[PDB]
């Protein structure tokens, strides 16, 4: 899995190679490579680790489970539209915005964008 | 003096051009004001040359193969394409190296693909792989291969990157593809940039996961010194006498292992900003290695640079620096005492592509000479930012000067000496004006350090005060 | 450290003890150099015969070639016409390299321009470059004619010169009557001599194709001379002198000898001499046209035979005794002028020198490389001197040339040893001179390294180089030498015999060891 | 040696006036210090440069292409003996995070290398009203080693002090951020000196010098200068110096003990600020 | 070289492999792969092929030449800030917005975004 | 240094109304300049008297590029006070058609043609669609005041609604505001009070109501404004009245867009549409 991190705080986009499916989440991949996504909780209830995910290989999109905990947090920061909530419930396809501490790396190429601010602006 | 005279001279020189050429060339000629900090409003640089005006610029292949990659001695450099490009650049630049040519060093050799018509029509990737195989059996002691591409390589759509990857994986060899096609870029500067990118992307990050190298708090790397006539060796002896350890040399007398050992080094000493600022910035951003620009042209600049370098270490290095300065003081004092009275007051015009016009101004001023004209074929606006302070007021500044423009400027100004390349030497010698080659040092040198300052003073006195310059006119005429 | 009274340049300043210690420390610490014994073993391996079979086997890698690309020859040909600017359509690096090359060889200014084609032209072609460059060059350097060549970039793009120049004239960039001859000179076909041939044919076709109606062969009672790619001014001078001493009207077409040798008198002349446009226009009126270097003038021969209706004689390069005799005979037959007594006396003097130097020359082994016509003339002269050319190399020779040279070597007992190599570079020649040691090499400055290599094996394996050809960079003013004619033959003879004598003097100079043969008289 | 400090508190209590006066005292003892204004309104460098509201990094990065193109000298000015001054600024109200300027400015200072070796103190003045966002970033990313909370006798300023101590203890394990003390700025209210002493004892920290109010502060502010320079011989000048000596001599950096909202109410009635409250 | 094409007109982002430095431009790669970037001229002056390019591997950004024709068209469309013009002139670094018919593929990973509209909105 | 823009559907006399307006302002000691943003370059012919002013886009392509273009070659003062620039546009189907406006407006700032002697700057901008370079005045805050030239016909009122919608979008970003409505009359009934009804519902004001005349037809052959041809004409005084209210107009409002039915209901009551 190839992950491209992107942020206005980062002078250059960083490209990393990651192992898919690890129990350590995208939060794990970011922390080994020194990517400063704000992580301000250990229970997954804040919105601080909100990131925007783009699947660069649009054909190789993997079905996943949107956990009820992540779904409610994404709604608490106004980052889960109703159409994307229905797509996850019916088609099991990931939404545009994810929580990095709750996102499992899949075997594809991803672009991860964050602003350095917690979810909810 | 005579700033208004210089402006009027520029205006009357620009009259021969058509409207487009005149309008563009007006942006590239300026009268120096040392109080200016931003050159770009005053002068323009790094633009395309006007067609059919006899520019002195080269191509990106010259800036990459001939400048950056060529001096590396234990690597084999393949001129990918037709034969001319490799033939004309063979051993035309004096980058000094220690080795046995053809066995473990290959600097003065010409390896080429020698493209024919069928290569152009069908491609040269299979030929490239076969050539790589042939090189390894013929030269088993080479420590790496670089493929410098010429114009048809990019013009016909060859994939040298995939060939490099496959062959390097197969043979466990470092194969660096350089897309330095001559039509890319307006001058050699983009060749410098492309070569630096290739170094960063295929060479620099190889000894990243190893730590077997035993480092030292006094570790430095010379960056952007190509050992023209032995300059880098004089600079190295001056640095080592100061108490530092020089790990790398980019790229005169340079080795691939020295390039790979540059991440370990504590400090980068960059002699040429134009050709190797890119890799210095990359190393600073990645490995945290600071870098600084120094000048070893003439005693004043040499002492200033030595003190500035010593200021970056502890007090023992400063004491050793004072020791070195005290040891070398009488030598250059004697050189000045011998040669300054012969050279005092003479006026010199310069035209070298980047850094060097500004770099040698101090050495000339150390002998009582003054630089009326300074000019660059390929320098960017930051180089002009750096050179405006070092040039006197109401002096001429030129960028990408044409042959006609330079001839007219020299005719009006009438300097006592001109420093430029081989393509102007015989033009200005037939005009009765002494000329020194400022690229190759006229097959002399080195000019760096005090040892080089002695030779520089001797050479300037030799050429300027030569009897043949009074024999130019026939007695009956 | 320097002494102000005796200032030392790089040699021998870097032979000082401190510099030696510095270099040793650098090599030991950071270079990771191979062991010196390993380097010596690999060098000795490169000397041997199994290495020569590997070196001969390669079908792709070229190491140290002995040829240049076509636009160099095109520029040299264009420089031989009066008030003409060479113009290369393509990237500027080509022109910079051409000018540097010719500046280093001739030590003279070389004027040439490009249209500086870049990525913009790489995508959209270079027509605007052509228009702007033509207008700019005509306005700035004021030539009477602009001769257009092409780089490899233009040929791969497929930019065509005729349409570009016609559009330049039609849109008012240059006057419609301004002469702009052109030629396509791809660097991936042939070599520099091919470019010379292409440029000459382009110019001749430009000036003598649309008016053949009023052309009568032999009406001006002159002979056209086409020299070809020539880098010796003495050759132009000797051809002119030999034809002038014979009372023969002649027109030297594309002679650059004036612009390549201009006086230093306080002013710079961009243009000097050259073939006039009137001489080019009147060329089909000549009795005949002779080609001094036939083996790289083939398309020119086709044009002259099929358009000017000239019966071009089958002559070799006027090198040596026999071929100079044949050239003078053909000129006498064509022009109806007898050979004067001065030429007979000069030939007799050449024969006198040959008989005087014959004892040293007899049986010397020579390895030589160069352009086809020059190489074959040199081989012929070596055969006439009793010398043995054992290694004959021509990187830009074809199979017909090889057949002709083999036929030449067959008609003499001194060519039994000789073998001919085409398409081989100077690494092949290094292998050849290692495994089959000759007495001397004859070639350009690039052979100086081969000598170096031989000296590394030992003094008894050293093969000295003799500098005849192009380019010569490490010696001064050798471009004023004459290779053509009796004068060129005697200059070459003097060079050869004195090189042999100098080598013998160097070998027999050791006191009480070899100086019993250090003879005053030789 | 690279002693990084931060000053927190409610908006409008006097953080900027206390910080600039403190910093002016430190330079008087030959200490090379720097002020980084992390307040959105960006007025924490008026009394050091004397010119005006200092140009912020947000404004300079916006007029230029981006942050890396912006010059270090353009935003980091020298005043009052060369104490370096920088203003983070903030984004447009209602757009993004109001603390985004703090995240941007600290990253720019680190990348350039403005944290040079010969600096003794670095002070951050940050609005403490909300802890979250870029205002928590100095605590979260270990930017400030010690924190001093300006507080008054008002209920809000006391509540904000408890909120900031809650932030420190959350990030105490991951970094060296600790509580340095509390500064009591006077509104001249009765029985406030002991009130802030009591709160500091409840929190488990000391109390830094208490600053009585006066109109000499406004006198130096209308001329745009620190009180210590405007009068060096005033008692407030020595009082600001006394606060600075205790800051340098401070060594009790503790992990606070945040107290419950009802405890704040109970401790307010015992000093007469809040009237005693009966549910019925 | 890996190129990721992205557009709201495209249901999925498309991943392609391209040979770097070809005489054929980004327009070549797009046309061979059926990516519908609007191309409306053959002289490189219309500006309809405007694309937004993101270098995903920020360490591997290659120096290039911004030609005077592309630069002027980008100004006429308005997609060229003064800082990006100075960056290209001094550092030879590509701007964010490019013309696909005049963009040479380099040896890196690229994200190419277009809206289906000509340059100039 | 007030800069205004004329927005409206093509064919509603906007280019002539701007030119006669400009001619009306030149006499009263005011130096104004007209910038033609309409793709077809007929917006300065009555001032310059020229057959067809060479556009900036036209002469930039022939001279290589816009850098090789001189201001004295694009800016012609056919009338001494009046300055005329024609932006031009690309050929149909070749890129965005509004990109000619971006090049010309940027070129004029670069050469400083807005310096020290301009009282009014007028932009004659295509109003059929507001996008690309046509929306550039409103988007870039180039024209603070906007006047819409409309008509009794429904498409003109629909065009006026769209421009107001675009002004609202950029109200916060820029000072640009609707300055008023200009009603150009075809010989139909119940027009002036119809557009007054439109303006009253937009929150803006009517400025004037220019009636159709035959004096303008005589001027067309002259390639001259009515003011310079016949200053005693009833239309020529009408244009002075419209000009004088433009200078002395003070209220500038953020418009209120009007829906489809509400615009439709205005047409049905007046009988313009059934
Ligand atoms: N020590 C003091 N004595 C008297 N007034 C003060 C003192 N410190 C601050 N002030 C006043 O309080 C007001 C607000 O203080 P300020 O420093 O702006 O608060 P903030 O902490 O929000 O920056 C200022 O107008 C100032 O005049
Ligand atoms: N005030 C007016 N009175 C009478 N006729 C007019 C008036 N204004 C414009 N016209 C006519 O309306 C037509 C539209 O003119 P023009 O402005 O060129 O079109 P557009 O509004 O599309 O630019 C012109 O032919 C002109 O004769
Ligand atoms: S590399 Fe460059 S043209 Fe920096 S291409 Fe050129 S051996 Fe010059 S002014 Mo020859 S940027 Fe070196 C140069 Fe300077 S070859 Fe030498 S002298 S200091
Ligand atoms: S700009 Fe540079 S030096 Fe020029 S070709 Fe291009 S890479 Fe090379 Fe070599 S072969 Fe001869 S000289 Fe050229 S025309 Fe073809
Ligand atoms: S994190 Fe805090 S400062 Fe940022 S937007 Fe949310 S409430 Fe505002
Ligand atoms: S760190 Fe709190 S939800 Fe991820
Ligand atoms: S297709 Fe027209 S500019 Fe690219
Ligand atoms: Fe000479
Ligand atoms: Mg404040
Ligand atoms: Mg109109």
């Amino acid at each position: 899995a190839t992950i491209y991190f992107s942020s206005p705080l980062m002078p250059h986009n960083k490209k990393v190679q990651a192992v898919a499916g690890k129990r350590s989440t995208k939060k794990g991949v970011a922390q080994e490579n020194g990517v400063k996504i704000p992580f301000e909780c250990q229970d997954g209830n804040c919105g601080s680790c909100l990131v925007k995910i783009t699947h660069l290989d649009g054909e190789r999109i993997k079905g996943m489970l949107l956990t009820d905990k992540e779904r409610n947090v994404l709604k608490s920061v106004g980052k889960l539209p109703k159409s994307e909530e229905e797509r996850a419930a019916v088609r099991d396809l990931p939404p545009t915005y994810r929580l990095a501490c709750q996102t499992i790396v899949t075997d594809e190429d991803l672009l991860v964008e964050f602003t350095g601010e917690p979810g909810g602006a | 003096m005579s700033r208004e005279e210089v402006e009027s001279l520029i205006q009357e020189v620009l009259e021969v051009y058509p409207e487009k050429a005149r309008k563009d060339r007006n942006k590239h000629l300026a009268v120096n004001d040392p109080a200016v900090t931003q050159s770009k409003k005053c002068i323009i640089s790094n633009k395309k040359s006007q067609p059919g005006l006899m520019t002195i610029r080269g191509c990106a292949y010259a800036g990459s193969k001939g400048v950056v990659w060529g001096p590396i001695k234990d690597m084999i450099h393949i001129s990918h394409g037709p034969v001319g490009c490799g033939q004309y650049s063979r051993a035309g630049r004096r980058n000094y190296y220690i080795g046995t040519t053809g066995v473990n060093a290959f600097v003065t050799m010409n390896f080429t693909s020698d493209f024919q018509e069928k290569d152009i029509v069908f491609g040269g990737d299979k030929k490239l792989a076969k050539l790589i195989d042939e090189v390894e059996t013929l030269f088993p002691l080479n420590k790496g291969i670089s493929v410098q591409s010429e114009c048809p390589i990019g013009l016909i759509g060859d994939d040298i990157e995939s060939v490099s990857k496959v062959k390097g994986a197969e043979l466990s060899k470092t194969i660096v593809p350089v897309r330095c096609e001559g039509f890319r870029g307006v001058s050699q500067s983009l060749g410098h940039h492309i070569a630096n990118d290739a170094v960063r992307d295929w060479v620099l990050g190889k000894r990243d996961e190893d730590t077997t190298f035993a480092s030292t708090p006094y570790d430095v790397a010379i960056i952007g010194d190509y050992n023209i006539g032995g300059d880098a060796w004089s600079s190295r002896i001056l640095l080592e006498e100061m108490g530092l350890r020089c790990v790398a040399q980019w790229s005169g007398d340079g080795s691939i292992s020295e390039i790979e050992l540059t991440p370990k080094v504590k400090l980068n000493l960059v002699h040429c900003y134009r050709s190797m600022n890119y890799i210095s910035r990359h190393m600073e951003e990645k490995y945290g290695i600071p870098w600084m620009e120094y000048n070893f042209f003439g005693p004043t600049k040499t002492i200033e640079s030595l003190r500035a370098i010593a200021a970056k270490f502890d007090e023992s290095i400063q004491k050793k620096c004072e020791e070195v300065i005290a040891k070398y003081k009488p030598e250059w004092e004697a050189v000045v005492a011998k040669y300054r009275p012969r050279l005092e007051g003479k006026r010199v015009m310069l035209y070298i592509g980047g850094l060097r016009p500004r770099h040698v101004i101090g050495a000339y001023e150390d002998l009582g000479m003054e630089v009326v004209g300074t000019g660059y074929e390929f320098a960017h606006n930051d180089d002009y930012d750096r050179t405006m302070k070092e040039m006197g007021d109401s002096t001429l500044l030129y960028d990408d000067v044409t042959g006609y423009e330079f001839e007219e400027f020299v005719k009006r100004i009438k300097p006592d000496l001109i420093g430029s390349g081989i393509k102007e030497k015989f033009i200005f010698q037939k005009m009765g004006i002494p000329f020194r080659e400022m690229h190759s040092w006229d097959y002399s040198g080195p000019y760096h350090g005090f040892d080089g300052f002695a030779i520089f003073a001797r050479d300037m006195d030799m050429t300027l005060n030569n009897p043949c310059w009074k024999k130019l006119q026939a007695p009956w005429e | 450290s320097q002494q102000v009274d005796k200032i030392k340049a790089s040699y021998p300043l870097f032979l000082d003890q401190d510099y030696k210690d510095m270099l040793a420390k650098k090599r030991d610490g950071f270079e990771e150099k191979y062991p010196q014994d390993k380097i010596d073993e690999v060098f000795q391996w490169t000397t041997t015969k199994e290495y020569q079979e590997l070196n001969f086997q390669r079908e792709a890698l070229t190491v140290n070639p002995a040829k240049a690309c076509q636009p160099l020859g095109a520029v040299l040909c264009a420089l031989g016409f009066e008030k003409t600017m060479p113009y290369v359509h393509g990237s500027q690096g080509c022109v910079a390299y051409f000018r540097s090359y010719f500046n280093r060889h001739f030590r003279e200014p070389v004027s040439c321009v490009s249209d500086s084609m870049t990525e913009d032209a790489a995508v959209f072609g270079g027509q605007q470059n052509m228009k702007d460059g033509l207008q700019n060059c005509k306005a700035t350097y004021k030539p009477d004619m602009i001769a257009v060549s092409t780089t490899c970039m233009a040929e791969v793009i497929g930019d065509d010169l005729n349409a570009f120049i016609n559009n330049s004239k039609k849109e008012g960039f240059i006057p419609d009557e301004f002469p702009v001859p052109f030629a396509h000179t791809p660097s991936f076909v042939g070599s520099h001599v091919t470019g010379w041939d292409n440029m000459f044919e382009g110019i001749a076709r430009y000036f003598t194709l649309k008016s053949m109606d009023d052309k009568v062969v032999g009406s001006n009672k002159k002979i056209n001379i086409v020299p070809g790619f020539e880098t010796y001014l003495g050759n132009f001078r000797v051809i002119k002198r030999m034809l002038s001493e014979m009372g023969v009207g002649y027109s030297l077409l594309s002679d650059p000898e004036e612009v390549l040798d201009t006086p230093a008198d306080g002013q710079f002349r961009m243009y000097a001499g050259g073939t006039t446009q009137e001489e080019m226009k009147d060329a089909p009126n000549a009795l005949n046209t002779v080609l001094l270097q036939p083996w790289h003038l083939e398309k020119t021969k086709k044009f002259v035979e099929g358009t000017w209706k000239h019966e071009v004689p089958k002559l070799n390069i006027p090198m040596g005794l026999d071929w100079t005799d044949e050239f003078l005979m053909k000129v006498s037959e064509i022009s109806g002028q007898p050979i004067p007594a001065s030429l007979t006396k000069e030939r007799g003097r050449l024969v006198d020198m040959m008989t005087d130097s014959h004892t040293w020359l007899h049986g010397k082994r020579f390895a030589l490389w160069g352009d086809p016509d020059f190489v074959m003339g040199l081989v012929k002269f070596l055969l006439e001197l009793g010398c043995e050319p054992v290694h004959i190399l021509c990187h830009n020779g074809n199979k017909r040339w090889k057949k002709a040279v083999d036929a030449i070597l067959a008609a003499s007992p001194y060519g039994k040893n000789a073998t001919v190599y085409i398409g081989k570079d100077l690494w092949h020649l290094r292998s050849l001179v290692f495994t089959d040691k000759p007495d001397f090499m004859i070639g350009n400055s690039y052979g100086k390294f081969i000598q170096r290599d031989t000296l590394h094996k030992g003094k008894e394996f050293e093969v000295p180089l003799i500098r005849i050809g192009f380019p010569i960079f490490d010696r001064h003013h050798l471009h004023r030498s004459t290779t053509l004619g009796y004068e060129g033959a005697m200059q070459i003879l003097t060079t050869l015999v004195n090189s042999i004598l100098e080598r013998l003097d160097e070998e027999t100079r050791g006191m009480q060891a070899t100086d019993y043969n250090h003879d005053l008289v030789r | 040696a690279m002693r990084q400090c931060a000053i927190y508190g409610k908006g409008g209590i006097g953080k900027s006036t206390t910080t600039q006066n403190l910093v002016a005292a430190l330079a008087e003892m030959g200490k090379k210090v720097m002020i980084v204004g992390c307040d959105p309104k960006a007025d924490s460098t008026r009394l050091i440069l004397h010119s005006k509201a200092q140009n912020t990094i947000m404004e300079m990065a916006a007029e230029a292409g981006t942050v890396e193109d912006l010059e270090l000298e353009d935003v980091l000015k020298a005043g009052y003996g060369g104490v370096k001054c920088v203003e983070s600024g903030g984004p447009e109200p209602g757009v993004g995070c109001a603390g985004r300027g703090v995240i941007t400015a600290i990253n720019f200072l680190e990348e350039e290398g403005a944290y040079e070796d010969d600096l003794d103190f670095v002070f951050y003045d940050v609005l403490g009203d909300v802890v979250c966002g870029g205002f928590a970033m100095p605590i979260r990313e270990n930017k400030a080693q010690e924190i001093y909370i300006v507080c008054s006798g008002e209920m809000m300023a006391m509540y904000a002090a408890n909120n900031i101590s809650k932030g420190i203890v959350k990030y105490a394990n991951s970094g060296s951020v600790r509580l340095g003390g509390l500064i009591c700025n006077s509104r001249n209210t009765d029985r406030e000196d002991e009130l802030i002493i009591a709160l500091a004892n409840k929190l488990g920290t000391q109390m830094i010098h208490f600053v009585p109010r006066d109109n000499v502060v406004q006198r130096a502010e209308i001329r745009r200068m620190t009180v210590i320079e405007y009068d060096p011989k005033a008692k407030q000048a020595d009082e600001y110096r006394a606060l600075a000596r205790k800051v340098v001599d401070n060594k009790l950096l503790v992990i606070p003990n945040p107290i419950t909202m009802d405890e704040l109410e109970e401790l307010l009635m015992e000093f007469g600020i809040m009237e005693v409250e009966d549910e019925s």
